[PDB]
């Protein structure tokens, strides 16, 4: 009922393209 | 008497369960802590105290 | 996100989190008090001091010489330079850390300065006062006081303005932290030293064999001024049985205890209505009332200041005081020495009496039990001592010292008739060699342990040591337990497991130390703000007013403490008070508590504000903050900079230590608590505590834990004394320490040849840098009975992948060495000893030496071979056992390499030490390889060695032909309960599948059920059994096996390194029995357990050879006569004598050991007598 | 027990009897001044005490954020908001019995149902 | 340091895809996973090989080299 992993590698990229 | 429910619960084919049925490790407390509750934690005999102003 | 205004979520506290460690790091305490220290402790210490002068008076012997001269020495500024080393020759340059570390010289810098010399005279004329007047000599430049050892990473460190390429331009490693010091080549780092706070009265109750049944004590402490300690004690006499119990308070320099009665009276309140009302401020607390009426009746018989005083003063151990000064003294005695903290300056006796009224309340409070004894484990009671404070106490120490000796120069040189040099009346080697000695030894004098050499085996391990702290443990208290105070300051699992257990602390992810500020400011604020002065403080005119304490000082009262405190923590919110100062508000009790001093104990929280916007309380903390603060992590990698101190001083953010965490309620998540108020059955039962006044919210419950206790995976799942082994074990796996260990030369280094970042990571070990310099690897581990090699926390490796590269390591070893100019007659040189020309030179290979007594690097080394050639020479009419003749003139000291121990030369440096005299240092490579005695350990408690080891087609396959890289026995997980083993393994296996980092975080929402559904739809069985097949035979086992990916450390101990037989060795002079030391090829201890043991079993014979013929065994020689052995026996000539019994007929021989012949030789010279008889003399 | 203090010195007066009359003064010990006595009380010792039960009450009780809240109803104002806290004397012998304080009137009352 | 020539569990040879793996990264924007299953890396050994591997080389040769040439 959740994810177990940590989205790091491109998370960041998302939040830029989200900017 | 949660430690029992699951106790019972458990099927021959367990693995904890057959090691606690021939004695080479484990116990009751073993399966009923990793399985129904740890239960209550004792500091000298006695439940925690509070350590803070009428609070733990 | 989408509103600027809208509540944040669990996730995003992560956020903060980083930002936190962006600004501040994991040395943060130990570099901010070394700062401030440097900053501005050094010129607070000269500015106490600095003036010191000498005054010759007339000394009238005739009328030509009658003018009297003053003579001043006072210290200006004090300037500090950047780290410079004086070579022997006289040249000084700058200091790097690598070139310290290299050549064993210290890293510091040089203090200077300004001295101003005075001299005034003036016209003597009998009886008249002096008018000095300067004689227009004022001297004025800078004087060298000595060398002060510089932290790295510090603002007077050259690595503070260096970026990464200037890093690795300087040889240094940019995930260094520093926060040590390098003293003679030795990292050295400062444990904070846990200590009481001063300046609080704490009530104590006495056992039942006494007198007193409940004492107050203030251990009064100014933290500017003078550094010293006087303590007060209250003590009240008879137990709650005797008919009258008084108090009797001691006082400094008193020798006995005096009445509060007539401490009141000789403080100027004679009144009994008017002592009364400065101890009770309750006109109907009777009770108390009753209590306090014996003290007046004691103190019925003083009715006057002048005769309190005398009463006072007479007690004095001071026997100068005739009969007339004895007032005086009392006064001067009360005025500097009574309750210091307060004041020392005239004119203040009112708050004197106040504050000993306010002791003498609350222990009429503990007595009368409306109140329990003040708890001494609290650590909102304690204080953290880092290399800030101590540092400036030793400096203070050493500095009045050095003002001693100018003094003394000053006054031999007067009196002598001498020339006056300032560089032989200021001996800057006081300040360098004082702070050398204290750094380089634990010994903090001219307390043990202070400074300790840095761990260097692993980066977790620096880390934890950089942030470990100590308390020195007569005391009745248990301060080994985890108190409750000490939720969030320090790691509840991070500590040792022998005998320092609960003793040395580690602090918390984000806990932190407070350097301190000045408290005048603040008083000042409180007293423009309405805090009535405790000059014209009247109890029973005002039964309202809330107590304003500063520092543990009762400044004065307030009406409005509603007001006061709102608008204090507006101030401190927003900026304008710092916010490492405390501020509580007991409302039960009226007192208002603000704590400037450093050495308090704080951490982060979210604040908590009404927000009627919603109808409900919410965090101030908004999406927007956090988008911003995201924006800022990632564009360095140009909107307005937004900081952790940016969300200090817009009030998202609070410090709150253990006093003002009394006074607060903390919600722990804002997901459920925050929000006013089916359930999935494998979710955690949390408890919502349905509370809707909370002021505070954690950042993250997986921030309690320390650096050792972030590293494991799931800690939650798991039981704490596991989770405690594990903290313990985790700074004994190999890594990779620093990425510079090409570059530096240290005495032993592990690598680990293929380091891997754990499948299963946790969000904290982001900031621990982890990923970066792993220790461990991921292998495939396979819980199964399967040889039985495996038992008792043994394992099974696979031989294939020790031989592919499993678990494989480098080991560095340093070795030294100098060459010594004893006067100027002795001197040693390396050389290439040869046979003809060389005395006592060992029986190893010379052979691999070049001309300069050095192997060149590359070249291989083993057992007994010679890597550092030295030569000494000799003196001569020495000769030893022969083979000494005019040939020789040389006698070899050279380095051999261990016995045990080989590999290949690394490299081979040259240079020359602090005294210009050359010296060597040599590395040695070598290549560990899993064996079946190594020592290998999860992230949970479970350690083992390796059972056996089996080739790939030896050991168990699934129908994929994946074999396990390592089994341990299922027999082990049970009784340990550490199912965080499983579901990281678990975890680990799903993350390996889909191609991602398992979160295991402690306290987060996965759970057992959602990463069983993953692994599911990955066609493996949900809780992760796969079918084996046995490797011998290909038959399916019967049972399915545990089978999945999981992280392994290898540990430090080895079977090589440990491994040691002796038949015969050398033995030690002394005892004549084996050496001690594996190195030396000594001996093992057969103790007085063994001894019992052989003596249970009824092996006399075998302990007679133990005792006679595997240790030392001596014939002796005692005379018939005489049970002494002091038998002259010519064993050539077959002759004995017994000087003094006058016998050479009746010697009898004895086999003894060698330790009873010295124990008798010395019961000899101690003049006693042990004569042994071979024949008996009484009967059974 | 009313503890008296003297008018012209503020010293503690002490008991006297007057046996031309029988009867009971306050004096001063080192001032001489009398005043009759009001009640005969003089000495009390309460070994068993239930002062301190409700001490610590202000004006701004309800301002404290860590006393738990209650929905009990105050029988003086009929209120439902009030903070409830136990005893404040720490002798091992007192009862777990609860003191409620009101947020509209400050009355104090308490939950026991046994003596009251 | 650098990438392991084979992998430890069962000896498949995985020291050639490691730029590759970071190509795919990089150029192609692929997860992690997607590019470890296009590289031809189908057991979960060998995908931990390359999955949790760390290129320290990379920062060892940022420093000066002791002997010149
Ligand atoms: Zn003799
Ligand atoms: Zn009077
Ligand atoms: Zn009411
Ligand atoms: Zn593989």
């Amino acid at each position: 009922n959740a994810s177990p992993f940590i989205k790091r590698d491109r998370m960041r990229r998302n939040f830029l393209r989200m900017r | 008497k949660a430690g029992r429910l699951a106790e019972v619960n458990l099927k021959d084919l367990n693995n904890v369960k057959q090691m606690v049925m021939a004695g080479s490790k484990g116990s009751f407390i073993n399966i009923a802590q990793m399985s129904a509750c740890v239960g209550q934690q004792s500091v000298e005999g006695k439940r925690i105290a509070f350590g803070f102003v009428d609070r733990t | 996100f989408e509103d600027e205004s809208a509540p944040i979520t669990a996730e995003d506290s992560w956020a903060v989190i980083s930002a936190f460690f962006r600004e501040k790091g994991l040395v943060s305490q130990q570099l901010d008090s070394f700062n401030q220290f440097v900053d501005y402790t050094l010129q607070d210490i000269i500015c106490e001091d600095s003036t010191l002068i000498l005054e010759q008076l007339a000394q009238h012997t005739t009328e030509s010489d009658n003018i009297s001269r003053k003579y001043e020495i006072s210290f200006g500024k004090i300037y500090v330079t950047k780290p410079m080393v004086n070579e022997s020759d006289g040249v000084t340059h700058a200091l790097y850390p690598q070139e310290a570390r290299l050549r064993n010289l210290t890293y510091s810098s040089g203090l200077f300065v300004d001295v101003k010399k005075r001299t005034y005279e003036a016209i003597d004329v009998p009886g008249r006062e002096l008018k000095y007047e300067l004689i227009a000599e004022e001297s004025e430049g800078k004087v060298f006081i000595g060398r002060l050892p510089i932290m790295l990473r510090s603002k007077n460190c050259y690595l503070s303005e260096a970026t990464e390429s200037d890093l690795y331009k300087l040889k240094e490693c940019p995930f260094d932290m520093g926060g040590y010091f390098i003293i003679n080549g030795s990292e050295k780092v400062l444990i904070a030293q846990e200590r009481s706070a001063g300046n609080i009265v704490q009530v104590f109750k006495k056992a039942a064999p006494s007198p007193i049944s409940h004492v107050a004590e203030i251990r009064s402490a100014l933290e500017k001024g003078s550094r010293f300690i006087s303590t007060l004690q209250v003590k009240l006499y008879g137990r709650e049985g005797s008919s009258a119990r008084t108090i009797k308070a001691t006082l400094p320099y008193i020798k006995q205890d005096i009445p509060i009665v007539i401490i009141f009276r000789a403080l100027g309140i004679i009144p009994d209505g008017e002592i009364l009302e400065h101890i009770c401020y309750d006109v109907n607390d009777w009770q108390m009332l009753e209590m306090l009426k014996p003290c007046v009746e004691d103190g019925f018989v003083i009715q006057d200041r002048e005769t309190a005083l005398d009463f006072i003063g007479r007690r004095g151990t001071a026997l100068g005081i005739k009969k007339e000064k004895r007032i005086q003294y009392a006064k001067d005695i009360l005025q500097k020495e009574f309750l210091p903290h307060i004041t020392q300056l005239e004119g203040f006796e009112s708050r004197k009496a106040f504050f000993l009224g306010y002791m003498i309340n609350r222990l009429l409070l503990c007595a009368l039990d409306r109140k329990d004894q003040d708890d001494r484990d609290h650590f909102g009671k304690k204080r953290l001592d880092l290399a800030g404070p101590l540092l400036a106490q030793l400096f203070k120490t050493l500095f009045k010292k050095l003002t001693k000796d100018i003094f003394r120069y000053m006054q031999r040189t007067v009196e002598e008739a001498h020339d006056f040099n300032m560089k032989l009346a200021i001996n800057a080697k006081t300040i360098t060699s004082g702070l050398k000695y204290a750094l380089a030894t634990g010994n903090w004098g001219e307390r043990a342990g202070v400074s300790q050499v840095l761990n260097r085996y692993t980066y977790s391990s620096t880390l934890s040591h950089l942030r470990r702290t100590n308390t020195p443990i007569g005391k009745l208290a248990k301060p080994r337990q985890l108190h409750n105070t000490h939720w969030g300051l320090v790691c509840p699992a991070e500590t040792p497991e022998g005998q320092a257990c609960g003793l040395v602390k580690n602090l918390s992810l984000m806990s932190c130390i407070s350097v301190g500020t000045d408290p005048m400011p603040i008083i000042t604020f409180l007293s423009e703000w309405g805090m009535e002065p405790l000059e014209d403080y009247v109890p029973h005119q005002s039964p309202d007013a809330t107590r304003v304490f500063v520092n543990g000082v009762w400044h004065g009262v307030h009406r409005n403490p509603a007001r006061l405190m709102e608008t204090l923590r507006t101030l401190r919110r927003k900026g304008d008070i710092n916010p490492e100062v405390s501020m509580i508000r007991d409302i039960r009790e009226k007192e208002l508590k603000i704590f400037t001093d450093a050495g308090r104990v704080y951490r982060p929280l979210f604040i908590v504000e009404d927000d009627e916007s919603l109808g409900h309380k919410e965090l101030k903390v908004r999406k927007g903050h956090i988008a911003k603060l995201m924006a800022t992590e990632y564009q360095d990698i140009d909107v307005e900079e937004y900081t952790w101190s940016s969300l200090l001083n817009e009030g998202l953010v609070e410090y709150i230590d253990a006093e003002e965490e009394e006074s607060i309620l903390i919600a722990m998540q804002p997901e459920d608590l925050e929000p006013a108020e089916d359930v999935d059955p494998a979710k955690r039962i949390r408890v919502s505590h349905h509370a809707t006044t909370f002021t505070h919210c954690e950042i993250h419950p997986s921030m309690i834990l320390g650096v050792a206790a972030s590293i494991i995976p799931f800690p939650d799942h798991n039981q704490s004394p596991r989770n405690t082994y594990q903290s313990a074990m985790g700074k004994q796996a190999m890594g990779v320490f620093l990425t510079n260990y090409n570059v530096r030369m240290d005495t032993m280094a592990n690598i680990l040849y293929y380091p891997q970042k754990p499948l299963g990571t946790t969000r904290a070990m982001e900031y621990l840098k982890f990923r970066e310099l792993p220790a461990g690897q991921n292998a495939i581990v396979a819980i199964a009975c399967y040889s039985g090699y495996n038992q008792e926390d043994s394992m099974i490796m696979n031989q294939s992948s020790i031989d592919r590269g499993l678990f494989r390591s480098l080991f560095f070893r340093s070795y030294m060495d100098q060459e010594k100019k004893y006067g100027m007659s002795i001197t040693e040189t390396f050389e290439k000893p040869q046979r003809t020309n060389t005395l006592r030179m060992k029986h190893g290979t010379y052979d691999k030496l070049d001309d300069d007594g050095l192997i060149a690097p590359g070249v291989r080394v083993s057992g007994e071979d010679v890597i550092i050639g030295k030569t000494t020479p000799i003196s001569p009419d020495e000769e030893e056992l022969g083979q000494r003749t005019a040939y020789h003139s040389k006698r070899d000291a050279s380095t051999p390499l261990r016995s045990t121990e080989n590999g290949i030369v690394d490299q081979v440096l040259v240079t020359t030490n602090q005294d210009g005299l050359k010296f060597v240092k040599v590395r040695v490579r070598t290549t560990k390889i899993p064996q079946i005695g190594d020592k290998f350990a999860s992230r949970h408690g479970q350690k083992g060695t390796i059972g056996i080891t089996y080739r790939r087609e030896d050991m168990p396959f699934t129908a994929e032909g994946i074999v396990p890289d390592l089994i341990i026995n299922p027999h082990a997980i049970p009784s340990r309960m550490t199912v965080a083993h499983l579901i990281e393994c678990l975890l680990s296996k799903v993350a390996a599948l889909s191609g991602n980092e398992g979160d295991a975080s402690p306290f987060t929402d996965i759970t057992v059920e959602g990463i069983s559904k993953l692994l599911r739809e990955h066609g493996y069985q949900s809780r992760g059994f796969e079918v084996m097949y046995n490797g011998h035979t290909g038959k399916k086992l019967m049972a399915q096996i545990f089978f999945g990916p999981t992280y392994y450390q290898r540990l430090r101990h080895m079977v090589d390194d440990k491994i040691h037989a002796r038949a015969r060795g050398p033995m030690q002079v002394l005892t004549r029995q084996p050496v001690e030391g594996r190195s030396r090829d000594g001996g093992l201890r057969f103790g007085e357990m063994e001894r019992d043991c052989m003596i249970a079993h009824g092996a006399a014979s075998f302990l007679k050879e133990r005792l006679m013929e595997a240790s030392d065994a001596f014939r002796v020689h005692i005379c018939g006569i005489c049970g002494l052995m002091t038998v002259i026996a010519k064993l050539n000539h077959n002759q004995f004598e017994c000087k003094g019994c006058d016998n050479k007929i009746d010697i009898y021989q004895i086999h003894i050991p060698y330790a009873a012949k010295l124990l008798f030789q010395e019961l000899m010279a101690m003049n006693i007598t042990p004569r042994l008889y071979t024949d008996r003399s009484r009967d059974f | 027990t009313t503890f008296r203090f003297c008018r012209d010195c503020n010293n503690m007066l002490y008991p006297r009897e007057d046996k031309e009359n029988n009867r009971l003064l306050f004096e001063c010990r080192t001032c001489s001044y009398v005043e009759e006595a009001g009640s005969p009380l003089v000495y009390r010792h309460e070994l068993i005490t239930n002062i301190g039960e409700t001490a610590g009450v202000v004006q701004d009780i309800g301002s404290d954020p860590t006393l738990p809240r209650s929905d009990r109803e105050c029988p003086k104002c009929h209120s439902r908001e009030n903070v409830f806290f136990q005893s404040q004397q720490r002798r091992k012998d007192t009862s777990m019995v609860l003191f409620f304080v009101c947020l509209s009137c400050s009355h104090i009352f308490t939950s026991d149902q046994k003596n009251k | 340091m650098i990438v392991p020539v084979r992998c430890f569990s069962c000896g498949k040879v995985v020291g050639d895809k490691w730029e590759s793996y970071l190509n795919l990264l990089q150029e192609d924007e692929l997860d992690e996973g997607t590019a470890l299953s296009r590289l031809g890396l189908k057991r979960y050994c060998c995908r931990r090989m390359i999955l949790t591997h760390v290129d320290l080389i990379e920062k060892f040769l940022r420093y000066n080299p002791l002997e010149k040439r």
